[PDB]
């Protein structure tokens, strides 16, 4: 009896695991196809092209349900191949001091999906082995490049308003290089083109929306501010209150 | 898009397999207790 009872069990024991496998087989048979049907419209040969909405929808399905094959595959390559094309698609008539917005939502939606759970913190420089970090440099990053040379710092609000938008979105390591190396030289040569004396519009009412996300990093910049504004100070007298107003 | 979607094709024959291999087992498993189960009738039988 005691063999034929512990027979049953495994026996059920095997068809909780003949159950749960074939599951699987169907799930994972949709998987491949999905894939497939995915490298199909991809193709310029195929009149249905995948849309943008539909590949995070694709990503969405494979991600809670068939979770287990991301973890396993190259769930950075998957993205490369796929979702690469088709962002640089979307972003290429986007003009961040226009529409800080467009795209938000979207990459925030892509942020749940690609980047990996250890590294959505540390937001590190890993070009190597994350989808997301990689696709905010190679897709998001080359509009912004452009953009930044174009840009004048007295109208910093379209720009303030983009980093700000984007600042719990984007990889913190992408966020450093373009504050230090992109912003802060044009910030510079900015108050070195403006002219207290002449300009209508007040220094203050475009450096000080970079205080929340430059903070410390300003300092450098106080001191020709300081100098210039020591300038227009020559001619002031105390009377003019307009200088404790600035 | 090939190097995800090789993975996912022989996953899913690997799974097939393994099914396989878990439905055979059932069977066998299913005669071991037929053999007993004529001898837990036989020797009840004759206990009475």
């Amino acid at each position: 009896r005691d063999m034929v009872v512990n027979l049953f069990h495994e026996l059920e024991k095997m068809t909780e695991v003949l159950d749960h496998e074939e599951r699987v087989i169907s799930n994972l048979s949709k998987v491949l196809e999905m894939v497939e049907e995915c490298e199909r419209r991809m193709q310029p040969d195929c009149s249905n092209p995948l849309t943008l909405d539909e590949c995070a929808r694709i990503f969405e399905t494979l991600q809670d349900k068939y979770y287990e094959e991301y973890r396993m595959s190259d769930r950075v390559d998957l993205a490369v191949a796929i979702v690469y094309p088709l962002m640089k698609e979307y972003f290429k008539e986007w003009d961040p001091l226009k529409d800080c917005t467009y795209g938000t939502e979207i990459i925030s939606k892509w942020k749940s999906l690609l980047e990996n759970d250890q590294l959505l913190s540390h937001g590190g420089q890993d070009l190597s082995a994350d989808a997301f970090h990689r696709l905010i440099w190679e897709v998001w990053m080359p509009f912004v490049r452009n953009i930044v040379t174009q840009w004048q710092p007295r109208n910093c609000d379209p720009m303030v308003d983009f980093l700000d938008s984007w600042v719990h979105i984007i990889p913190v390591w992408i966020l450093d290089n373009i504050l230090d190396q992109l912003i802060f030289p044009k910030l510079q040569k900015e108050v070195e083109n403006w002219n207290p004396l002449t300009d209508t519009v007040p220094i203050h009412s475009w450096i000080h929306p970079w205080l929340p996300l430059m903070q410390a990093r300003l300092e450098p910049l106080y001191s020709p501010i300081r100098s210039k504004l020591s300038s227009a100070l020559q001619k002031w007298h105390p009377s003019d209150s307009s200088a404790k107003l600035i | 898009i090939d190097l995800v979607k090789k993975q996912l094709k022989d996953r899913l024959d690997s799974m097939k397999e393994l099914h396989k291999t878990n439905r055979q087992q059932h069977e066998k498993h299913l005669q071991s207790r037929v053999d007993s189960t004529r001898a837990i009738e036989r020797l009840e039988g004759s206990s009475g």
